[PDB]
């Protein structure tokens, strides 16, 4: 499974720099994707959304209408053809492998991402932890608040985790605030009280090096934390 | 709803919709059921239509395609997975017109035939009598009556009026006349036109089960 | 000598039907006349799952009591998600023609099974993202009618080669066969603490097997037709078969016979699937008379009629926490009932 | 004198036939969808075309009730107005109903491979509501040109109006007419393919056939020939009604599970 | 020839024969005590409110 990209490189502003995402691994035309940025010397922000096909596409207030993202699913590919680049704009774009079912893991799979640089009522939610010395061999239980609670009808609380190692994409390691993502060790676990959302690791390794965003799912234009760094 | 559950709902919607668009191609992929006992020609027929478990056979023609199942493994009692075959649009028959003497061959091959059409299950599925190794029945109608076969023949040792009689007996095997259908094709083992006799039966299906959904037949 | 061989046969079935009578003092329709009768049991269609372009042939839940794989003729082994009715998955098998699917207790793995002669076993949480064989068993001379997940790597498979069998997944063999119905086995039912399972076969008797030491431990034929469906009480130490008879018998484990039947003149079309409660209460059955009679499993009587579905409910269950049952059908839906 | 009479008649022996038939359609359907019985998509549209027609015998029932209990009200021409109106939009409603069903029968029955053939194949039922639906620019054509010709008139006019509604139909009849032919040639294409191998519609033919003349004759009758307009009114009415008048009979005629309701019920006669 | 299933059915009748069988009596007493004991939490039996019902 891979998700290369394209694009990239010195675009002028107000100009039209399209971006290609080719997956080579996996279902492209049955499995969802996204885009979500990230600055240089910022954190990550979703960007857009594709359906498995472009059923329905959705934008930031920063990029509503501006951009127009779409894919070719016999191709394989997800194309985004963005127009009118500004100064904010300019961010590493993962093309995210997103998949939508019950107990599904979404966002498991960050593409190697592609830097595109330009020259010169959402649920807000806290990472209040802001830089926390983890200790290897102890236990770490971090926190999220969410401005309205992420339970539900159907009783999901949607709240995501995600590990961004020096260098490397984003994994899923919590989703749905409880559950476990396929390929992370069973030292985290998810917990939360409907406001205040506990992420239990115990006996933390090198492995874990990074960032810890806390993403829900509620609403569409997603929020994600300013991510906790954990560092020995 | 959440985020999740709308794209869920989304995703769950687009692979219904996947799954009409595989729904329409299979609407010009029509399902064959082929039949045979212990080498009664179903390889040769097979064969001339090519040009244990199961054996799954996809192709075309004139853009209709073609999904042809063989079950002559998995023997079984066959009362608890023939209902698997009820979404099949065609089924095919074959055997041999000289098969009516060794051992009695045709006997459990009119049987399986009988348990077939006649099934509570494939009462509205339509019947293709693929017969092969007609040369070798040609040959030896002459030599040996037909009698011993059935002792209620009174006709010459023919291949015509044999033939004729015993396709008689083996349409008689079906009660459901209304629903489905026999075609027939007397292959002489080498033919090639049994692709496009099968292209011509299949259209003639599914005309009349279009006709059948319209209420008009 | 096969004549004494016979003989001695002849003879030991003649002893456990004098041990079975000689242990056989009272009945349970006894012991349960004085007590009050569960009386009428009203479920309605709380919702239709759609989708599924063919009919489904087998229909099992999660540990969780929430997720569902229904496997159609459509060559698609569809998960749902109950509360929040959505397709989860749509897997599209190598041969369309699935008749068992099994849903392993960890919830990582489905199995399909059929005129392949193969289980075919899904990681479904794939590294890519879709959904990929991850083993094809090939070691069954018939088909597949049901198989169920005792661990991630072991399955039990019931087949129509007269035999059933213990799988190692990763390995790809059969690591225990089964042998002894002389009919090919249609259903098998697990024990909560997965130490023995029973076998309905088609000789019209289930067996008791010990899934360890690897034979059979008691046998019960009191069926006049073949068992296509068999669930173990909620304890354990009995079950209820289905037969196309449109009879259930319930056997007792430590009485090794039969306890009661559960039929009436008005159900003619045979049992498709058995299913108990979590308590055992209630015993419900699917018939090719479109409908689901659920039978009071301590009184022999009809506590109810429910009947939502067009077509012959092909696959019955009920969830693990016992909130709710499912009804898979011919008719291309599955509902569920409160 | 006697043309009135028995034209008057005429439109009442088709008032009653109409209503039966109608009602007919209707009842065998509903029964059947509040009994459990399994109904296909064939006898929906026959139930909304029952419906449809049976507002349109109604309403020309009320017309001749118009003309006969007051006639003075007959001459207001404002109740002229309003049932020109509403008759317009049932009428285009039953008859693009039935161009309709001829579209469902055409598409399902046919063998044609062409991509557009294949693609209205799938929607089929779809396609059906789609020209349900898109025949509204056409119905709301007719209203407006039939409002401009009635204040026009107000301002030999009436000629101008049985004139004007007598193509505004002939043009979805002749779309039927035009798909219902390709489904003589496919039938006829796939009988002399199984013809080179080993080897109900009368009466839908015959109908067009007699509606077709009967329409024709009117049509050229009041385009050119006199004694005519003061009959106009009537004659136009029971010709305006005959079509669901009897399309119901031969439609009922046609489809198999009315058939077989209808000799059920048949049999409970006796 | 016969001798090898022979033998082994009579092997298998003996070892099924040989087990212990406890009274009717007992059995139904048990399945009595393990459904009674159980049906308070039975939701098919005793439908809970829907407020309890993720199936509304
Ligand atoms: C010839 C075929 C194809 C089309 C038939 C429709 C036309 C010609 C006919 C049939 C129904 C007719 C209308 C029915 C009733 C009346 C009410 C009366 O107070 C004035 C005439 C008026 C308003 C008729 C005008 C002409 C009419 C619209
Ligand atoms: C009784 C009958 C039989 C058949 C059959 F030939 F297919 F068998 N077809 C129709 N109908 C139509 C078919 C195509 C187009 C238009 C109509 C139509 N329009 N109005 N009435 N029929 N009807």
């Amino acid at each position: 499974v891979q998700l290369v990209e394209s694009g990239g490189g010195l675009v002028q502003p107000g100009g039209s720099r399209k971006l290609s995402c080719s997956a080579s691994g996996f279902a492209f035309s049955s499995f969802g994707m996204h885009w979500v940025r990230q600055a240089p010397e910022k954190g990550l922000e979703w960007v857009a959304y594709i359906s498995s096909g472009s059923g329905t596409i959705y934008y930031a207030d920063t990029v509503k209408g501006r951009f127009t993202i779409s894919r070719d699913d016999p191709k394989n590919t997800l194309f985004l053809q963005m127009t009118s680049l500004r100064s904010e704009d300019t961010a590493m774009y993962y093309c995210v492998r997103s998949i939508y079912y019950y107990g599904s893991s979404p966002f498991d799979f960050w593409g190697q991402g592609t830097t595109l640089t330009v020259s010169s009522s959402d649920i807000v939610m806290t990472q209040a932890t802001s830089s926390v010395p983890v200790t290897p061999g102890e236990s770490v239980s971090i926190s999220c608040r969410s401005s309205k609670s992420l339970l539900h009808s159907n009783g999901n609380t949607y709240l995501y985790w995600f590990l961004q190692r020096p260098g490397q994409s984003p994994q899923l390691l919590i989703y749905r605030m409880s559950n476990l993502a396929s390929g992370v060790p069973d030292r985290f676990s998810g917990s939360g009280s409907g406001t205040a959302f506990t992420l239990t690791i115990s006996r933390l390794e090198a492995e874990d090096v990074g960032v810890y965003y806390c993403m829900q799912h509620l609403e569409y234009p997603l929020t994600f934390g300013a991510g906790t760094k954990l560092e020995l | 709803l959440s985020a999740e559950d709308k794209a869920a709902v989304e995703r769950s919607k687009m692979i219904d919709r996947n799954l009409q668009e595989d729904a329409e191609r299979d609407a010009r992929t029509v399902k064959l059921l082929l039949l045979g006992a212990g080498e009664s020609g179903k390889s040769t027929i097979v064969k001339q239509m090519k040009i244990t478990g199961i054996i799954e056979t996809q192709f075309s023609f004139k853009d209709l395609h073609f999904r042809m199942f063989d079950v002559g493994g998995q023997r079984s009692e066959r009362k608890k997975w023939i209902h698997c075959f009820e979404g099949v649009t065609c089924i095919i028959f074959c055997a041999a017109l000289s098969a009516y003497d060794m051992v009695n061959r045709m006997h459990e091959s009119l049987h399986l035939f009988n348990s077939i059409c006649n099934h509570k299950y494939f009462s509205t599925t339509s019947i293709i009598l693929f017969l092969n190794k007609k040369d070798i029945f040609q040959e030896k109608v002459t030599k040996v009556h037909l009698s011993i076969c059935f002792p209620e023949y009174t006709g010459p040792n023919t291949f015509e009026d044999a033939g004729n009689y015993i396709k008689n007996q083996f349409l008689d095997l079906n009660l459901k006349k209304e629903d489905k259908e026999i075609y027939s094709h007397m292959t002489c083992a080498t033919d090639t036109q049994n692709v496009k006799f099968v292209f011509d039966a299949v259209t003639d299906i599914i005309i009349k089960e279009n006709l059948k959904d319209c209420g008009l037949f | 000598e096969l004549d004494q061989l016979r003989q001695e046969a002849e003879q030991l079935k003649n002893q456990i039907r004098d041990a079975r009578k000689a242990c056989a003092d009272a009945t349970l329709s006894q012991i349960t006349n004085n007590i009050d009768p569960v009386g009428r049991i009203q479920m309605r269609t709380r919702r239709t799952l759609r989708g599924h372009l063919a009919k489904i042939y087998a229909m099992h839940w999660g540990t969780d009591s929430r997720l569902l794989v229904s496997a159609s003729q459509d060559g698609k082994l569809i998960i749902w998600d109950s509360y929040t009715t959505n397709k989860v998955h749509a897997i599209p098998l190598r041969s369309s023609w699935v008749m068992t699917c099994a849903y392993a207790p960890s919830g990582n793995y489905v199995a399909c099974g059929g005129l392949d002669n193969i289980c075919s076993i899904y990681n479904l949480k794939t590294r890519e993202g879709n959904v990929r064989v991850s083993r094809e068993l090939a070691g069954h001379t018939g088909y597949l009618s049901c198989c169920r997940f005792l661990d991630d790597n072991q399955i039990v498979t019931s087949s129509g080669d007269t035999t059933c069998a213990l799988w190692d997944i990763e390995t790809g063999q059969q690591t225990t066969t089964f042998t002894g119905h002389t009919g090919d086995v249609m259903s098998l039912s697990l024990a909560p603490d997965t130490r023995l399972f029973v076998s309905g076969a088609c000789d019209a008797s289930a067996k008791l097997w010990d899934v360890r030491e690897g034979m059979c431990r008691q046998t019960f034929t009191g069926h006049e037709s073949d068992i296509n469906a068999i669930c173990f009480f909620p304890n354990g130490n009995a079950f209820a078969t289905g037969s196309d008879d449109a009879t259930c018998r319930l056997f007792d484990l430590r009485a090794d016979q039969e306890l009661m039947t559960y039929s009436h003149d008005n159900i003619i079309c045979g049992i498709t699937s058995v299913s108990f409660s979590k308590s055992g209460r209630l015993l419900l059955a699917g018939y090719d008379d479109f409908n689901c009679n659920v039978w009071d499993a301590l009184k022999a009587d009809r506590a109810g009629v429910l009947a939502g579905h067009d077509n012959r409910v092909s696959c019955l269950g009920v969830t693990d926490d016992g909130m709710a049952v499912a009804t898979g059908s011919w008719d291309s839906f599955l509902k569920i009932w409160n | 004198g006697v043309i009135k009479s028995i034209f008057t008649f005429v439109l009442i022996v088709e008032f009653i036939i109409g209503n039966l038939g109608n009602s007919f359609i209707a009842l065998v359907n509903c029964i059947d969808w509040v009994k459990g019985r399994k109904i296909s998509s064939v006898d929906r549209i026959l139930t909304a075309l029952a419906i449809s027609r049976i507002s349109l015998v109604w309403l020309i029932f009320g017309s001749w009730c118009v003309s006969v209990f007051f006639p003075a009200l007959f001459a207001t021409e404002k109740m002229f107005r309003m049932l020109t109106n509403i008759w317009t939009v049932i009428n285009h409603f039953s008859v693009w109903l039935a161009t309709g069903l001829g579209t469902f029968y055409f598409l399902k029955i046919a063998n044609f491979s062409n991509s557009i053939f294949l693609y209205l194949k799938w929607r089929v039922k779809k396609v059906v509501l789609v020209l349900l639906l898109v025949t509204s620019v056409f119905l709301f054509l007719n209203i407006a040109l039939i409002n401009i010709h009635i204040n026009a008139s107000i301002n030999r006019f009436s000629s101008l109006i049985v004139l004007t509604s007598t193509v505004f139909i002939f043009i979805p009849f002749t779309l039927s007419l035009a798909m219902f032919l390709l489904l003589i040639f496919s039938m006829w294409k796939h009988r002399k393919k199984m013809q080179h191998t080993v080897k109900g519609v009368k009466s839908v033919i015959t109908f067009f056939l007699l509606y077709a003349i009967f329409s024709l004759s009117f049509f050229i009758s009041v385009w050119t020939s006199e004694r005519l307009e003061e009959n106009l009114i009537i004659l136009s009415q029971v010709m305006g009604m005959a079509y669901p008048s009897c399309h119901s009979c031969v439609l009922i005629l046609g489809n198999k599970k009315l058939r077989q309701a209808s000799l059920s019920v048949l049999l409970w006669l006796r | 020839a016969s001798i090898a299933q022979a033998r082994k059915l009579v092997e298998q009748l003996k070892m099924e024969a040989n087990i212990d069988r406890i009274k009717v009596s007992k059995a139904a007493a048990d399945l009595m005590a393990y459904c009674e004991a159980h049906a308070k939490e039975d939701p098919l039996l005793t439908p809970v409110p829907a407020s309890e019902n993720p199936f509304r």
